[PDB]
DNA sequence: CTCAATTGGTCGTAGACAGCTCTAGCACCGCTTAAACGCACGTACGCGCTGTCC
DNA sequence: AGCGCGTACGTGCGTTTAAGCGGTGCTAGAGCTGTCTACGACCAATTGAG
């Protein structure tokens, strides 16, 4: 296997196939698809840890959509990365603006 | 069928967007701009349902409406 | 007693945004769907899939309206969102035209 | 019958990496698959026109480099970089 | 070096619409690169339609259906008609 | 005649079309229809500005457009500025648009 | 002596420049920006007069349009004009940061 | 050559006809500082853009192609300079 | 349970990549004066409210 | 939100700056072209991960 000889998780092989199948360029060095499948490893990694913190800090077994927003749009990082995506039955953060509660 | 997004649904949303106080007049606006937009989405939808050939409309176009208008939805497949 | 006008307001908004599950009933949403697809296309099917996600997007994107909007109103140092409001809202993000 | 191909496992797994305790809810791995498809979307969409920008043919590990530096934020960017490095120079020690 | 641009096709096309009138070089420009970014629109929007059809030969329905969805309905229209009637005339020659 | 733009009754290439969509990789096959298909649709839109753009220089009274008149057409259309409406065009400047509220009563 | 009320100069002067289309920043100081900037991403950068040129034009339609949606923000209980928390806000609104 | 506080080549009668051209009557004299900012934030996203393209190019001349190409990825796409 | 991932190998050419120049982008002076600065000034529109409306 | 308050920033002007022109020098690396082969694509035969 070839994650196998780069450490991976996330399926180089699999990668490779979609580079190639997706028209992106005529050819695909095979370097590419281990560094994607690394990068697409790290992310992924950096946010289902924070789900999981999330998780943890509500309190669950399971991570569920709600934690999965909250991981996205807490980490200002991620909320840059995604902030044109929409989650289904993510919710939406805590948000009250300082003249709506009263003094 | 439009004032089948009830007052009290409104209401909801917009307190789920945190709106304290809200005018009347604001559910037939909401109403009309829901429409606009649905109309949007539905018209890109149809029309990867019609170049697909398909009479069902699958969650597939869908997303990839959303993802045209610069909506990306992620939960029913990428 | 009497719960001061916008008491309960607040206490709403907290608990619909520890909320997630979607907010308009399905079927209305369902068949304005239908209605307006059927303008398009005649004897469509729809996905209960497909509509749910149709319902998500509009939802979410109904909800950061309403976010920019009750920006605007404190902007405009209102508590109360006016059509003006999402008018200059949409506008901004170059919507309506 | 239809055998829709997921990277499922894959988050599973990389989830016990980052927390062995808990679970993900299918609505929630449906979600990160769908994260999974964009960035990788993404990622090649940005590589095949730093290609064409070029003229060159072949996407290699550094159009996926530059790319990543572009797309991704500063630190996250800073970090995947890292991480693409390392793992191709593993890549590179095995055959 | 051999530069490739619009600029004869575009003139032809003005030519057309107003022969009295004169293109600027930097006007020129700006329509060559008009051309250029919707040129890639429709041909990136017609490659995610294959794509989700599993079509690797895009026809001109991929394209028919790009430019529906990439245009305003109006302008949609009218090209819709303008591409129908030159492949019409393609297909017939 | 020899060339697709012919047959086709157009003016731009219908071989380069064809040509950059088998090299913009956009598929593996490129059925013959579609390049003159996208030509047709080009040419189209090329004509739609540069009529309007050439009206804004006649009432500018000038006969060569220059980017000024390429933007007040793109503008003034409607539907061009929904195509357009992230475009920057340079040397467009803007409309003329004063709000109402600032002129004087 | 002679003197204009108070913008009418101004609104000569929007006239005048919705009329014309130059660039409105003198270039050298951009152009001197554009290198500092860069040289902060790395040193021994060249920029084509062309691409100086080219982020001038962005950076000048970009902020004219910032302006036009921060002059629409002016628009409550007949306010007028342009303050920085307008600025704020039409940015906001637009989801830059 | 360090180059420094060349932020203030932003004249404040720039900024002020570029508020004409954006149809602004009258401007806080808050707003050149904070116009200053906001320029500068675009300035470096778009230069960060560019230069990442240089980069990838190997070349060590920023073109217009590159700044035209970082606008694009910014979904700001420039007319007038090539592609 | 099985067909997508996998390997060693060949092919041939993409692009490494090294040289080669001369494009045009670097500095540089230096004179002109449009524009920048700064100061005065003032008036108009940003601040305020409690009148009052639901 | 009418109307009061008031001092901010518009119009002006006089002085100072350096942007612009443009004229001139220099040079380095942009881009071209020519040589080689590292490389990715194709392939048959192989394996077990999803």
């Amino acid at each position: 296997t070839r994650s196998s000889r780069a450490g991976l998780q996330f399926p180089v092989g699999r990668v490779h196939r979609l580079l190639r199948k997706g028209n992106y360029a005529e050819r695909v060095g095979a370097g590419a698809p281990v560094y994607l499948a690394a990068v697409l490893e790290y992310l992924t990694a950096e946010i289902l840890e924070l789900a999981g913190n999330a998780a943890r800090d509500n309190k669950k077994t399971r991570i569920i959509p709600r934690h999965l927003q909250l991981a996205v749009r807490n980490d200002e990082e991620l909320n840059k990365l995604l902030g044109r995506v929409t989650i289904a039955q993510g919710g939406v953060l805590p948000n009250i603006q300082s003249v709506l509660l009263p003094k | 069928n439009i004032q089948g997004i009830t007052k009290p649904a409104i209401r909801r949303l917009a307190r789920r967007g945190g709106v304290k106080r809200i005018s009347g007049l604001i559910y037939e606006e909401t109403r009309g701009v829901l429409k606009v937009f649905l109309e949007n989405v539905i018209r890109d939808a149809v029309t990867y349902t019609e170049h697909a050939k398909r009479k069902t409309v699958t969650a597939m176009d869908v997303v990839y409406a959303l993802k045209r208008q610069g909506r990306t939805l992620y939960g029913f497949g990428g | 007693h009497r719960y001061r006008p916008g008491t309960v307001a607040l206490r709403e908004i907290r608990r619909y945004q520890k909320s997630t599950e979607l907010l308009i009933r399905k079927l209305p949403f369902q068949r304005l769907v239908r209605e307006i697809a059927q303008d398009f296309k005649t004897d469509l099917r729809f996905q209960s899939s497909a509509v749910m996600a149709l319902q998500e997007a509009s939802e979410a994107y109904l909800v950061a309206l309403f976010e920019d909007t009750n920006l605007c109103a404190i902007h405009a140092k209102r508590v109360t969102i006016m059509p003006k409001d999402i008018q200059l809202a949409r506008r901004i993000r170059g919507e309506r035209a | 019958k239809t055998r829709k191909e997921s990277y499922a496992i894959y988050v599973y797994k990389v989830l016990k990496q980052v927390h062995p305790d808990t679970g993900i809810s299918s609505k929630a791995m449906s979600i990160m698959n769908s994260f999974v498809n964009d960035v990788f979307e993404r990622i090649a969409g940005e590589a095949s026109r730093l290609a064409h920008y070029n003229k060159r043919s072949t996407i290699t590990s550094r159009e996926i480099q530059t790319a990543v530096r572009l797309l991704l934020p500063g630190e996250l960017a800073k970090h995947a970089v890292s991480e693409g490095t390392k793992a191709v120079t593993k890549y590179t020690s095995a055959k």
